[PDB]
RNA sequence: GUGAAGCCGGCUUUCUGGCGUUGCUUGGCUGCAACUGCCGUCAGCCAUUGAUGAUCGUUCUUCUCUCCGUAUUGGGGAGUGAGAGGGAGAGAACGCGGUCUGAGUGGU
């Protein structure tokens, strides 16, 4: 008997995924806590103000 | 509840259901070697292969397509440590197999003795792998040599080793570590370094895969050593 | 072709068994569809108790070290703030250097 | 020759350190049970 | 996913080793790089012109990439000078 | 636990019983054998329970099957048949489950 379609079927149809949200916590802990492991208004307006106002 | 589907490796099995794990059938039912969780179907009972923790089931996860450790066939392992995965080979190449666990560690040395009194296909060797010739009452010719040493002259330790144990048309399995090798070069760099020294001697790399989801600056390198004309 | 597999398996990296495997092999357990609904769910309970213990053990580490920072102030030697306290990390101080008598 | 690498000896097994006070353990409740089984037995005898 | 799967010839990816690289920027900077004494090779020359009894000028007395715009308005400001 | 009802046969032994099947034979309603195969008939003997306890108690999946057969979508029955599940005992591996603190004390 030749089972080559019937495991095609169960090998394709249940398709499921972990969130992203989860692997992503998952792989930082792996990583470890260790130095090694571990990863509007500007200058330019105030000074020209206190020259033309107070100055 | 558990349903159980073959892996494309033999020897190998993957295990769904409460658990996603990755298994390989237990020589020694009932016995656990580092705290693995087994889970029995109905009668034959299996054991999870973490890949966080070793490097060839990170490369059985990441897609290799040939690891040519099979039942029936004699393996030299390289770098065995306290024997994690070596108990998981022992698993695949069954009674028929052997397989000779090297490790120059005192300490990861008196973990692989208590593992290798309750299999009996696991031979233990405490010596260094740079001296092949110091240990060659004990080993026959080997099939397949799997190599992680992670130490910089790697493919020399390798090369000697094959010359000495491996035959003609046998398959070689390394594990390549970029920073051990050299720290501050780039990882592809490194790694297509050790591919033209592997060239050097009679070793031809027929594929390579990087371990990126449980590691990170690992390859791994499959290939034949002195193949048949 | 090079992995002597089907296309459909070419997208699933971590199990891609060859043609002749797949015709000579049998997938063994629960097979039904019921059944494998059943186990879908299970892994989305098991995975968010992973997530759930992980993101404990990071508030975990944070506490104690704010206690143990907290613990450094009750000390006699000059000190000076060198950054504020945070909710993922206490402030760091740098203590006048004298020796323990 | 692994036990010969790794230093191992009749001497340096710490493994009958283990085995002799668990044993001792064992036959101290072993010896409870019985000598009360004496004293029981004989009270109907001689019970002074 | 095409990208993720490569096939490469034994022969071609065998490229310049990125560890040689750094070395031989090491000698260069070690040797003609900033901080050095260095001059130019016309102008080592051109010392001796200097001294002699009858004084020439440089070796090679023309720049070839000083100027290429300024090189054709001179020629055209020339061919005005003589009307 | 319940508490009064159950079951109805054997061996000798005539009528030189019949009814049958299964193999071989046969010119022939021919013979030869086998039966752990049925229905008798004719007389004789033998045995013939229970308050000192009659009667009455099991889920699932399957096969080894078997007989009726509604043989076509069947049904039952007998299985020291297998296991699953439940109860009791004896082991092994693993888990709950995580190993106080950290610079001052005494004399003068």
């Amino acid at each position: 008997r030749d089972h080559l379609r019937v495991n095609l079927k169960f090998l394709t149809r249940t398709r499921s995924t972990v969130a992203e949200s989860v692997s992503q916590q998952i792989l930082r802990q792996n990583r470890g806590r260790k130095a090694c492991d571990r990863p509007v208004f500007t200058e330019e307006d105030f000074q020209k103000f206190q020259q033309e106002y107070f100055g | 509840n558990v349903m159980v589907e073959p892996h494309r490796h033999e020897g190998v099995f993957i295990c769904r259901g409460k658990e996603d794990a990755l298994v390989t059938k237990n020589l020694v039912p009932g016995e656990s070697v580092y705290g693995e969780k087994r889970v029995s179907i109905s009668k034959i009972e299996y054991r999870a292969w973490n890949p966080f923790r070793s490097k060839l089931a990170a490369a059985i996860l990441g897609g290799v397509d040939q690891i040519h450790i099979k039942p029936g066939a004699k393996v030299l392992y390289l770098g065995a440590a306290s024997g994690t995965t070596v108990s998981h080979v022992s698993d695949i190449v069954g009674p028929d197999g052997l397989v000779y666990a090297v490790e120059f560690s005192h300490r990861s040395g008196r973990d692989l003795i208590n593992l290798a009194k309750k299999r009996t296909n696991i031979i233990p060797v405490i010596e260094d792998a740079r001296h092949p010739h110091k240990y060659r009452m004990l080993i026959a010719m080997v099939d397949v040599i799997f190599a992680d040493v992670a130490q910089p002259d790697q493919t020399r330790i390798v090369a000697l080793n094959a010359h000495t144990f491996l035959r003609n048309g046998g398959h070689f399995v390394i594990s390549i570590k970029a920073n051990c090798i050299d720290s501050t070069a780039s990882a592809e760099a490194v790694f297509a370094s050790e591919v033209k020294k592997m060239q050097q001697e009679n070793m031809k790399p027929q594929e390579q895969l990087t371990l990126e989801p449980y590691e990170r600056d690992h390859a791994v390198v499959v290939g034949v050593y002195r193949p048949p004309p | 072709t090079h992995l002597q597999t089907a296309p459909e398996l070419v997208d699933r990296v971590f199990n891609r068994p060859r043609i002749e495997t797949l015709q000579k092999e049998k997938v063994k357990g629960v097979t039904n569809q019921t059944g494998l609904k059943r186990i879908a769910k299970e892994r989305q309970k098991q995975y968010n108790c992973l997530t759930q213990r992980i993101e404990r053990e990071k508030k975990l580490f944070v506490i104690a070290q704010k206690i143990q920072t907290r613990k450094d102030l009750m000390d006699k030697t000059q000190k000076v703030k060198v950054k504020k306290e945070t909710v993922n990390s206490p402030a760091i101080y740098k203590f006048q250097s004298r020796r323990k008598r | 020759l692994s036990r010969y690498r790794l230093k191992f000896s009749a001497d340096k097994v710490d493994t009958m350190i283990v085995q002799a006070i668990s044993l001792l353990d064992d036959l101290d409740k072993e010896l409870n049970n019985y000598i009360m089984r004496c004293r029981e037995w004989y009270g109907w005898h001689f019970p002074e | 996913q095409n990208k993720s799967y490569l096939a490469v010839r034994l022969k071609d990816q065998d490229l310049r080793d990125s560890r040689q690289q750094a070395a031989q920027a090491f000698i260069h900077n070690s040797l003609y790089g900033p901080g050095t004494n260095r001059t130019t090779v016309n102008k080592f020359l051109s010392l001796a012109n200097k001294r002699l009894p009858v004084k020439r000028a440089a070796v090679q007395f023309l720049n070839n990439a000083w100027g290429i715009q300024k090189k054709q308005n001179a020629k055209r400001f020339k061919r005005r000078w003589m009307v």
